[PDB]
This record gives structure tokens, sequence and C-alpha cells, in this order.
């Protein structure tokens, strides 16, 4: 009956859902031309398969690819990536700052990171905490981090999300990973 | 601007109802169970090992629209 993609991958019948809904949102550098400084997040696409998903990663520029100052951001529906939501207004983030060197397979780490997401293994099923994650390409860094609802509905949920990206980043124990409001007073825990 | 078979057949499949064990063909691992054992709503949660998720890396590598080339190009112009 059900022919997956695997079973033949132009004539298959069935799919397989996500939890939610995710939306992949790109921010764009600045205009070598100086008149777009203030509009750079761009709503890419929102998908609900584990196929959609992998059609949009290759099709898409690897974190490797991007210039300086952008940034790749997955979400829940609904979450706009960006601290004035109501859904991370209150929240913060777990992050990790990787140095730009090549041993560093940096796609494969923010692939994975996004797996973890939207196949639900950063959080178990009741903890509402994960709300996307993201990565950030800077001049000396990249910086893989995910976005949390609350600092303190359970402080135990979020350490346990901490210790997980840990474990998806494939870090030693010297490295850690650390958790921020994202505004001052959110913030005034790491693994 | 023209769709892809894969994209035809997602557009037109069925999403299965959660996790199931018993429907890939030999080589294709299935969704590690013991993740899913102890999920409470399983028509509502799903979870995926990573390595499950890999498995389509380059099984399903076709465009999510016929234009999404053009729509990426045009959202991103500057
Ligand atoms: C996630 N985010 C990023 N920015 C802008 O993007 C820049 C990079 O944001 P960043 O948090 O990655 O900072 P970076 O580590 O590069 O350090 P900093 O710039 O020196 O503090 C910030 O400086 C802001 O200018 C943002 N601006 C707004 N308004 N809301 C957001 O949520 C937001």
């Amino acid at each position: 009956p059900h022919m997956t993609v695997f079973h033949d991958k132009e004539n298959f019948n069935v799919k397989h859902p996500l939890s939610c809904r995710w939306t992949l949102w790109f921010t764009k550098p600045a205009s070598g031309k100086g008149d777009n400084w203030n509009d750079l997040l761009k709503k890419v696409i929102t998908f609900e398969s584990v196929e959609e998903f992998w059609g949009i990663y290759n099709n898409i520029a690897p974190v490797s690819e991007l210039a300086v100052k952008s940034d790749y951001h997955l979400f829940k529906e609904g979450v706009r990536p960006e601290w004035e939501d109501p859904q991370n207004k209150h929240g913060g983030k777990w992050a990790y700052q990787f140095k730009d060197k090549r041993s560093v397979n940096i796609d494969e780490l923010w692939l994975h990171t996004m797996l973890a997401a939207i196949g639900e293994t950063l959080e178990d099923e009741e903890d509402g905490e994960v709300m996307g994650v993201v990565v950030n390409v800077r001049k000396g860094f990249y910086r893989i981090g995910v976005w949390t609802r609350t600092t303190e509905k359970s402080k135990e949920i979020l350490m346990n999300i901490g210790r997980r990206l840990k474990e998806v980043l494939k870090l030693p124990p010297n490295e850690m990973v650390e958790f921020s409001g994202h505004t001052e007073a959110a913030q005034a825990m790491v693994v | 601007m023209q769709p892809s078979a894969a994209l035809q057949s997602l557009r037109s499949a069925r999403f299965l109802p959660g996790i199931v064990q018993d429907i890939y063909p030999p080589g294709i691992k299935s969704p590690n169970p013991a993740l899913n054992e102890a999920v409470q709503k399983k028509g509502r949660i799903f979870k995926y090992d990573v390595q499950f998720l890999l498995q389509f890396q380059n099984v399903f590598t076709e465009k999510p629209s016929p234009d999404f080339d053009q729509q990426v190009k045009a959202l991103i112009g500057d």
C-alpha cells in the first residue's frame, strides 16, 4: 500500500509529518548600496514534512557559503526569530560559538541542529520551551543557538535542552554551551 | 514553471499517522521506537532520530516549489 520516497522517489504516496509546522528564515547582509540596513530578515518557506525539509535543505546555500553577517533561523510556525516576538520576549537561548576552521564541519553541525529540532529530540513532549534554532555567520566565528520561550518555567527542562544541544554538536567536555536571556531584564546556566 | 514528479508526489501524498515501524524497504531503518515509546500523544508528537532523518538527504533533492529559485532570488534580491 504505502510507497515511501524510499520505495520510489518519483511515485510515493505517504510522507512523514513533523510535530508542528516550521519556517526557515534568512538574514541577509546589509546592501553595499547603503540604503537597507533596517530590513534584512526574510521569511523563506514554511513546511510540515521531513521530505519537504530535505527539498529545502538540498536547494539552499549551506552555512559555509553564506556571507558574513548572514543568519539562518528555523522557528516553529507563528514565531518570528526576533526578541520582540511575544513568544521570545521573556525567553533566551543556549548557544555555542565555533571558530571558522575547516575541520569544523559547520554545515553538518547546523544540519544536525535543525534535524534535532524538527525531529523533536531537543526537548520532551511537554516541555514547551524550544521556539527555534539559529546559526549566525560572523567575522570571527559561527554561533549555533537554541531559542527558548522562558528563562524560568522549569530550570531542569532548560538544562536538559542545553545538554542535548551539546551532544548534537558533538562537543567535548571542556567546551561549554551557555544560556542567556534575550533582554537585560530576563537575564538579571552553562553545560 | 512545471513541478517535478517527486514534488507532485509530495503534494498528493498523505501524512503518516505518527511513527511507524514496518513500512520501509530493505536497508532503510525505521525511526527509533524507544524514543516514541515514552511519548503520550502519539498522533501529535513524532520523535525521529537524526540517523533516520539523514536517510532522506540524497533521496528527496527536488525543489519544494516550481519557482523556488526565482522566489529565493527576489526575496534576497538586493
Ligand atoms: C536576533 N537579532 C539580531 N539583531 C541585529 O543583528 C546584530 C547581530 O546580532 P547577534 O545577536 O548575532 O550579535 P553579534 O554576536 O554578532 O554581536 P553584536 O552585534 O556585537 O552585539 C545585532 O547587533 C543587531 O544589530 C536583532 N535586532 C532586533 N531588532 N531583534 C532581534 O531579535 C535581532
